[PDB]
């Protein structure tokens, strides 16, 4: 079990789907998830989150789009798997997996905004080739 | 509103009264030859009774274990090594309960061959497979009365006929005992699993009913008790109050199996509104406690925890809420993996009522709807 | 007068007031995952950590089970056959109780090779026997840290010692814990059995502790509870009072154990003072709890039912009691005639014992002794 978990999964931030959306990126058990964003000046002016899986699915895709708001790319990077799970006030052995696929999600997204208004260089940049070729 | 009964079940307050004075004044061990021993012991025996009268046992004996766990445990080693020099070929069932799937795959490791039974859409097991693959050398055939899962009651009498005394009939009756009528003798049982806390006695205790003449070995080995099939001193108090919950249910069972039944339908004729909502298990020789549906787009743990969070206890065969595996009953029914994880468990008890209900009914299709409008899939 | 504590105890009513809740009110399943569950969930895990803090078992683990019976089936029976493969050879105390010795005894039935450690006269296992014996395929040995029936202490101190990395080391401490000091670290057990009746705690549920990276096989086989040694669903309620009795006898016990001593001095100088009777098992280094002598002039059935008539909850070594009609393999391990051990009287005291009660058998005994060897063969 966990405290600000169960704030996240009851009161998601972020829930819908976006149309004409800037980035797209979605992610062994039954845990699907994508997330969109819409960028303005180098920043995520919105993120919305669509999720199939456990509660922790739930709370960290909510608390992922939730720390990536308003941040510039560069700032997002920054939303690894520990941030996310620490954020919330961690998370139980087993459900971590969940918190890795907020993250992934998100930089998918991110790699995904990249590979669309030809910033190709930024990719390499900047840590995330491997992430590309396994998608 | 607790719908997660097949889990835990609360000690009735009858059984506990009848219990605690076991526990502080009349603490005396069945085996000791005093006042406080004899007292022990007619509580011990008036206890064995009670149970056995619960499911027309007479012709039988029982065998106070730990659980059903335990009892299955025993059921499925105890009969087979005993009896192997009649055969070491056996029968199980696709949708046992652990504690019997497992002491089978034990048996396997030891030179036994066991096979098991498929089941159909519905979970019920298929009856020509017994036919068809039994042979001179099968001495034990291992099946469930209902399934605690999916609610389905097995063919049992049927099944008692086509061994014709060929090979030895195990039965659980963990999840039957107290929703349907049990009887030993018509459903032409050899060994009998029940469960106290299932019948709202302590949990921690159990019986396996053994007819006379099946012999078995032990498994807990000691000091000799139960005739030398189960070892330890007696847990007197547990056992006083398994006795007074088979009172109780034998008295009680039948109108408060139709009073279940009553709200189980009410249930899912109202659950299967819900747009892409599917039961599984038999729609009809199914338990009255048993609720089990399923939802399309949306995950198990999930809704178990947002009921959770509106007070109403429930369950789920997602592979979330484990071992990280779905439900081996449902896969055997063949769902797809895709399917198990959307699973709502609901099951019934002596202390629901229509205000619960109420309160589910009116909760659930705006649960349903929050995670559907954030799943990907809808 | 009850005199048999170790045979069975009362429940203590704080254990009792610790126990309903979860009866009644949060009934819960440890892995249900909702509310019920995880109250559930914490109350199992807190009273895990009060037992394994009542015999200092941090570098361990608990693992429940429904008493000390079937933790000896699981100490000898699960850690053999889990380890086989390091050898087959295995040391039994002639004085364990049958729910060790009848599992070694499936195990010589198994193929391993099951050596049994002689006694003295006090019922004290040689320590010379388990060091000469010990081969280099010898994988584990099994010794109770007391005798229930005669009182003895074993030397477990020096038994770990005599080991060292060898064999790995089971203790029953079913007899000892409450009555002298249990430390896992200090007698150097690689497993031990602990039983929560035995301290004052629910009847049915007891555990095995064992040793961080002690490999065994499970006897209960199911849904993978107890981390996969134990399946079932988890028996809540006694699980928390065997936590509490757990707490109190880590809170209650020096000075219990101090009482009791005091009453079976008191009574150790005045039965001794009768018509042939002599004191069984050692007479210094034994539980606070333990009076145990023989007559030649009488048989033991006969001498607790007579006190039972009195008032007095006694019991015997006799073998008439023993439904196989068998006398003490306890006894006979020591040295005793089948003739002479057959009148012996057995008195377990324990923490409802009182001054009174205890002046209340020496003013019965002597009575019941001689007014009944007054009619011997
Ligand atoms: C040393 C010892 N081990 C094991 C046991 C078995 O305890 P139980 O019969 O409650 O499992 C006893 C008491 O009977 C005992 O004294
Ligand atoms: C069909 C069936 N058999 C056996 C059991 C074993 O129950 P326990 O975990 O109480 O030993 C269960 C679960 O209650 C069950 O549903
Ligand atoms: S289940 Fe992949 Fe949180």
């Amino acid at each position: 079990y966990s405290d600000k978990v169960f704030d996240h999964f009851q009161n998601p931030r972020n829930v819908g789907k976006i149309e004409d959306a800037d980035g797209v990126g979605t992610v062994v058990c039954g845990d699907l998830m994508t997330i969109y964003i819409k960028v303005k000046d180098n920043r995520i002016e919105d993120i919305k989150f669509q999720t199939f899986g456990c509660a922790a699915a739930i709370a960290t895709s909510s608390m992922a789009t939730e720390m990536a708001k308003g941040k510039t790319i560069e700032e997002a990077l920054k939303i690894t798997r520990d941030a996310v799970a620490e954020a919330l006030g961690g998370l139980p052995k087993q459900k971590m997996h969940c918190s890795n696929l907020a993250a992934d999600a998100l930089r998918r997204a991110i790699v995904d905004y990249f590979r669309k208004n030809g910033k190709i260089d930024k990719i390499k940049e900047l840590g995330l080739e491997k992430e590309l070729e396994k998608m | 509103a607790y719908f997660d009964y097949t889990s835990a079940k609360p000690v009735d307050e009858r059984i506990l009264e009848a219990m605690l004075p076991y526990m502080t004044e009349s603490f005396g061990n069945p085996s000791s030859v005093h006042s406080y021993g004899f007292k022990a012991r007619e509580a011990v025996q008036e206890a064995r009774e009670k149970v056995a009268k619960l499911v027309n046992g007479g012709g039988g004996t029982v065998v106070f274990t730990s659980g059903a766990t335990e009892a299955n445990n025993l059921a499925i080693i105890g009969y087979a090594m005993r009896n192997a020099r009649k055969g070491k070929h056996i029968l199980v069932s696709a949708v046992e309960h652990m504690s019997v799937i497992n002491p089978a795959k034990f048996l396997q490791k030891q030179g036994f061959e066991v096979e098991y039974i498929p089941v159909g859409k519905y979970g019920e097991v298929d009856v020509s497979f017994i036919d068809q693959k039994l042979r001179d050398d099968t001495i034990l055939v291992s099946v469930q009365h209902a399934n605690n899962e999916i609610g389905t009651i097995q063919p049992v009498e049927e099944i008692s006929e086509v061994l014709a005394g060929k090979a030895a009939l195990h039965i659980d009756a963990t999840a039957s005992v107290g929703q349907i009528e049990v009887d030993v003798e018509k459903i032409g049982a050899d060994m009998l699993t029940i469960s106290s806390n299932d019948i709202y006695g302590p949990k921690g205790v159990g019986a396996l009913w053994i007819r006379k003449e099946a012999k078995l070995q032990p498994v807990i080995l000691g000091g000799g008790q139960e005739n030398g099939l189960r070892s330890g001193s007696e847990n007197v108090p547990s056992i006083v109050g398994f006795g007074k919950a088979a009172e109780i249910t034998a008295m009680e069972w039948r109108e408060e199996a139709e009073r279940l039944r009553r709200l189980r339908d009410r249930i899912i004729d109202n659950v299967l509104k819900i747009e892409e909502s599917y039961l599984n298990g038999h729609p009809e020789k199914r338990l009255p406690n048993n609720v089990n549906v399923r939802f399309s787009y949306i995950e198990g743990e999930s809704i178990v925890l947002s009921l959770d969070m509106a007070g109403i206890q429930a369950s789920t065969g997602s592979a979330c809420s484990s071992t990280l595996q779905p439900s081996h009953v449902l896969m055997a029914c063949g769902l797809k993996h895709e399917e198990a994880h959307g699973t709502l468990l609901l099951t019934l008890g002596r202390y629901n009522t229509d205000e619960d209900v109420d309160r589910l009914l009116e909760v659930l299709p705006g649960v349903i709807e929050r995670l559907r409008s954030m799943s990907p899939l809808y």
